[PDB]
């Protein structure tokens, strides 16, 4: 059982997206394929754009509402994705039911669980040559109120996700909650940490290609004067893809190409 | 298997009130095919907290204090890449308890629980050539509940009017250490170098503060009222430039701010 | 990697201050400097002075309100302070928010640790000097407070060690019981600080370290004005300081006490 | 590597009601450039708690009891220095929980929690030649709450008037072990000795007590009232003088109180 | 460092007392005496005697209220007692003080361990003798109490095993159910004490140790006066004592029983 | 430096409703100057819980059940002595919490005691160098409507006043396992033997039960009357002999 | 100390019962007998039969209310059962008593509650060990617990009864299937351990018999014109699978020799 390490990186300064890839090549005499543990880290900026405080009755901001990461091998090669982390969670929660009489009857149920501002789930495009994750805005507390999310809906106020007050007497550009009250991933940088295991056939080609894609979905949140809110999902997309060449024989890895793509609707 | 070559540099700036305690661990891992260097960024940034009488007035005093500490690393060498660093940004996680009850009257309760730090460390920027963190004032435990770092009355005191501006603000025992004394950073970064390309590489390491100013005004039965100037002074930073030799493991300080 | 140990001590019987220094010299073939781990312990008496129980309408006591320790090397030598403990704390606390309906209820609970004295670094810390201040912080009087060196009530002033607001005599018998005072205010501080130093191998074989232990004594006084008792605390009304100078033989891993000095200040 | 040479002495005094169980561990640490000795101070100091009728009265009875235990170590050899000891004084630390709420009424709550020992150990003096501790009565758990060691009613009993002074005070089951029986000290000290200086050194070890008196007086239907004489007797102490030889590892008892 | 073990035993069937002694002889090159770790276990019956249910207005019972164990060497030999367990406890308890406004509320809660019997060291403990007393401490009578050997209510006296104050029954049937009594008061005490002894290497090869196990039985009586029941407890009304003497052969690490003795007392 | 020689015996009695699973570990410790033997006493003692109509009454039914299990070991070799055993009697200790409170006029006081209950408690009844006897005694049971004492005359009294006697009593699911099925003892004893004295020793091991009877009386509801210690020392005794030199075990007798 | 392993299996597809037997032969120089640690696992279907939804005022279902396992050696061989797991539990609970003045009393008890309880068979002896895994404390919704013999004077046994005053067909008035305990409607996966000793001067081969069995209870409900009521009848059907294996003590092999299926219907 021998282990060879290397690393590779790629940047988009334009999008503020940067990939760090750590490679562990494992040769194990008890197994008939080459093994590669690939750790994907680095940075994905949220693309957050603050509101202009001079907007009067209608204002907006862009925030980082979803991050997508995907790792893939080529349909024509002998490289499969055999395992990866994190996996989808079969979530748990604790329950306490109580029944009481006083000689007057009382019932209660308490549930206890974890709540995260962003949730990680597997891309439904995941398969034997590709794994991907979506890290999506999930349960966001406004102040002590919420949770809200990308599709929260109040029949009157609409989506109150980043709305400071319903009856506030200020400019539109100033009726968003304070920036420090927003979740870290919505306004700052996502630092991915994904793991994938790949197998390569020994009778295969000595070199193969892996393509790694980091992406943000920016949502458009806007408010109008009561006040109401609307959130428009993935109004801007920013995507950075990099392809790397794995040399399975010499355990080297080499950046071959990069590509920046965006979508603005 | 693994050989480490250790180096240290310690640089102080009186102008900036900053000491950089830097440790350089060159890593020779036979299983890794590039050169590697771990940089341990420690030292001390003094809060440079200061109190003064505002202009020529007698009823307005001011406290200048570090709202954020800055810590940053960057290299100029195309043969060098950032491959790891700590701390990293993390998703907010909290514990929720929720109860619903019927009394033969219905009751509903929701409670959320979590841990607060006085200052939070966020990754501001990061790429293959550099990383920048900000350590930002966040929340403080006082009598009368937790106070947000963005409350205009934060640190506003009890002694109008002493004439000494120090008395316009809470005493030291009610200041967090990062405000009364300063910050002891502890940050870490790992870089690779393509062997054998450049003989040497430069790293520029930055430590500093962003300052807020809190004005305390005497009012009306007279009390003190707080007004805040946020980001009053930004990137008050001390930068030092270090050059490593990948073959001889010499370190040299090539410059400072 | 090799380790050589030694120790040295110095005393001021007059000030009731004593230094114990424990020295771990480390030679590490992977590092290009000599290393020294230096632990500073011993004793710093509070300088506490009880109130005279015979004072009538005005009384005072002296208590130990802050302890300063500092260790530093010489500007002209190749010795740097590279690390140390303890470091300033980015303090934490726990929070529980609750929102209920039946009629509405909001609640917030915070949980945290409360220290009698708090340790923070000296502002004079730099590459050749590290220092700490251990300073009276959150002191509970009778289940009341916390109070501190600068606590301020408009009427009663500083009630830190005040027994009763309306006590029927006697000043000097109207401070809280000595046993109710925090330990460091009335007894002895037993410091425990760590510093790591580096020394260049191309330098002098010997160098000098200076270690200072110090106390600030506050003056706490109370007065009756015919209506109520009130209190006042005057910080660092007295200072007692003990400085020692030790010679480090880097080559032979020995340490000698070269000299000592007692200084005081009295407001 | 480290060689230890172990020696013991046990000395009892009937006059003082004290047994000193002393262990001397000479430490030969090749990495340390001085001689070293660790002294483990254990044993038994009996409470010598006693009851009696006050003078010639019939309504006043007295209990004499150990308010404090004394433990001290001293050397007179200039070449010896105290380099460590335990226990040491600590900063008091407590857990605080603060809540603030309101209905639509208002509410505030503060709770402090901590751990009490019956007797607390304090360093009273320490320098390079000596250390003195006092183990002091502090707080006791009773029915009806915790009671302070300074409460004048502490240990006052339930059976006026029996004629038996023991009956004026709480029974043994409501007395802490350190008052009903006594204290088993456990103290440690480590000293250095300059190599090739004095062949021998002397150490004095002191174990003893300070006694309070609680007078119980019958009043008024009849109940018992408490009056305290604090520090009625101080430094009721047993001192033993031990001599160590640093070359032969012989111990001698040179004297006693 | 070498270890040799042996054991020895003695019984009094008449008293239902047995001693088991487990001996660990340590020889240690770094030490100049011989070491013996002596564990003392076995059984001490409580001597409990149930009440006669046919006693009418006055009844009694005997219960085991204190056990004494002691281990002693001889004044003329070179054997010292250097350590032992258990040692007296400096007991601890938890405290929570709360202050609340909404109306002002104060509360103090304390949390502690409560033992039915408490072990403390004997008065007579010294360098050649160690002894413990295991004594009835805090005993709950149903949900009421705690009571002990010396509990006193001005009217009902000692209510320790009294079933009711106004009970309509024979005296011999107005005690709490035997199973509600603490285990050591009605059954058997299984001692577990440790002592460490030192022996000079120039001394005699053989020496003598005396081990004493003992019970103090209390007399508890209840009586009807016409209006209510009351109770009295008389301490150590009967005493049963078993002393054994063992010979230690320090050279050969053997131990022989030499002699035993039964003694009693009756008030 | 420690050698063990292990032996087992397993003896059942249909009459008594008892299986003894006995393990004998001979201990050769070079640091110990006597022979030693560890006896692990396991097995199964059936509850023999039984129901029946009382005499010819037809309105009172009886449940006979094990109030106590008996476990005991005895030797008759004067060269053998008991040097260890488990379990041992312990001091009972509890956790107490006590609150004093003032509301500003109002005073409150609270005391709460907390502890752990076992269905059956194991007590040392007697012990000496030649023997030890434990009794495992019914104590306390968790039911709806609180914890119930093993001395409650209503204990196990049922809900169907039915003519089948089993119906006068609580169903199996409200009976503890030691009453519904029985007891799996686990006890240990270590004995020393004087070297080069007797070649063999006898050990007598005793497992059994003491039975209570609960009469349920129809009065319509069911009322409970108890006969405590109705049958005592219903025990199965087996006599084993050990050979200290050959480590042979022989069963020499049983009742 | 040396360890040899093997395994053996047997199935009744008709009954949905399958035995898996894992065997650890231990030879230990310090002991004078051969040791076999025998683990018994596999599957015992509950035999659950859902109620027909068309039943009107009277309906029934069968449920798996008790599982029995037993492992036996032959009365003529030198093979004993010396140990086993699980053993009967001397159950524990926590108590908190409180006494308060302002006069208040309370007692809290805390304990674990199993829907099925395991206890040793009363036929356990030196050559046979057996267990019964029996329906114990079952919650309806948040009511109960109930069991095989729960008895309310009016409604009878309300174990799986959905409502008392329900307007619906019998057979649509039992609780939802998913509200029933797992073992009552699905499969029981036994895990039992036995240790056996075998004399070395004995026969090289011996026989062990392992029996897995279910007791199915018949639970029925009826409408009388005023309310619903339920009754449970214990072990109305029994299904039993017995297998016998030959243990070769010399070569540490095991071989299935025979199986038998038996049933009873009341």
């Amino acid at each position: 059982v021998t282990l060879y390490k290397t690393t590779a990186t790629a940047d988009s300064d334009k999008f503020k997206i940067s990939q760090i890839l750590t490679f562990n090549f494992i040769k194990d005499k008890s197994y008939d394929k080459d093994t590669l543990v690939l750790k994907a880290t680095g940075n994905i900026n949220s693309g957050f754009v603050k509101p202009n405080p001079n907007d009067y009755d209608f204002s907006k901001l862009y925030w980082g509402a979803k991050y997508n990461v995907s790792i893939s091998s080529q349909s024509n090669d002998s490289v499969n994705v055999v395992d990866y982390a994190p996996k989808n969670q079969n979530e748990e929660f604790q329950v306490q039911n109580t029944l009481g009489y006083t000689f007057n009857t009382a019932f209660s149920e308490t549930i206890n669980y974890k709540q995260e501002s962003y949730r990680t789930t597997l891309s439904r495009n995941t398969n034997y040559k590709n794994v991907g994750w979506g890290v999506e805005a999930h349960k966001i507390m406004n102040n002590g109120w919420g949770p809200y999310g990308r599709d929260s809906f109040h029949p009157t106020y609409g989506n109150e996700l980043f709305l400071a007050g319903r009856q506030s007497s200020a400019y539109a550009g100033q009726n968003f909650i304070a920036q420090h009250q927003m979740p870290l991933l919505s306004r700052s940088n996502f630092n991915p940490e994904f793991l994938s295991v790949l197998s390569h056939r020994q009778d295969g080609a000595k070199k193969s290609k892996i393509t790694v894609t980091y992406q943000r979905e920016m949502d458009l949140y806007q408010i109008r004067w009561y006040w109401a809110g609307a959130n428009y999902k993935n109004f801007k997309t920013r995507t950075f893809k990099s392809t790397y060449e794995i040399d399975w024989e010499n355990h080297k890895v080499k950046l071959l190409d990069t590509k920046e793509t965006e979508n603005n609707k | 298997d693994i050989e480490i070559i250790k180096r240290t540099e310690d640089k102080t700036s009186n102008k900036w009130g900053v000491t950089q305690n830097i440790q350089f661990d060159f890593v020779k891992d036979k299983k890794y095919n590039k050169d590697a260097l771990i940089l341990k960024m420690q030292g001390f940034i003094s809060s440079r907290t200061t109190y003064y009488n505002y202009k020529k007035t007698n009823h307005v005093k001011a406290m200048r204090w570090p709202f954020q500490y800055n810590i940053g690393l960057k290299t100029n060498d195309k043969y060098v890449s950032l491959i790891n660093y700590l701390p990293k940004n993390k998703i907010e996680s909290t514990n929720v308890s929720q109860t619903l009850g019927y009394n033969i009257s219905f009751n509903y309760s929701k409670s959320i629980s979590y841990t607060q730090q006085n200052y939070v460390s966020e990754v501001e920027q990061q790429n293959s050539k550099s990383v920048l963190w900000g350590v930002k004032a966040n929340s403080f435990a006082t009598e009368s509940g937790q106070k947000s770092a963005f409350d205009s009355d934060l640190f506003v005191g009890y002694k109008p009017h002493s004439k000494d501006p120090r008395d316009y603000f809470v005493p030291d025992s009610e200041l967090p250490p990062l405000v009364q004394s300063g910050f002891n950073p502890s940050f870490i970064a790992t870089v690779s170098h393509e062997k054998g390309s450049s003989d040497t590489s430069e790293f520029e390491i930055t430590y500093g503060r962003n300052m807020d100013v809190t004005h305390a005004i005497k009012r009306s039965n007279s009390y003190l009222d707080g007004h805040r100037v946020h980001n009053a002074f930004v990137n008050r930073n001390y930068t030092v430039k270090y050059e490593v030799n990948w073959k001889t493991h010499e370190i040299k300080v090539k410059g400072q701010n």
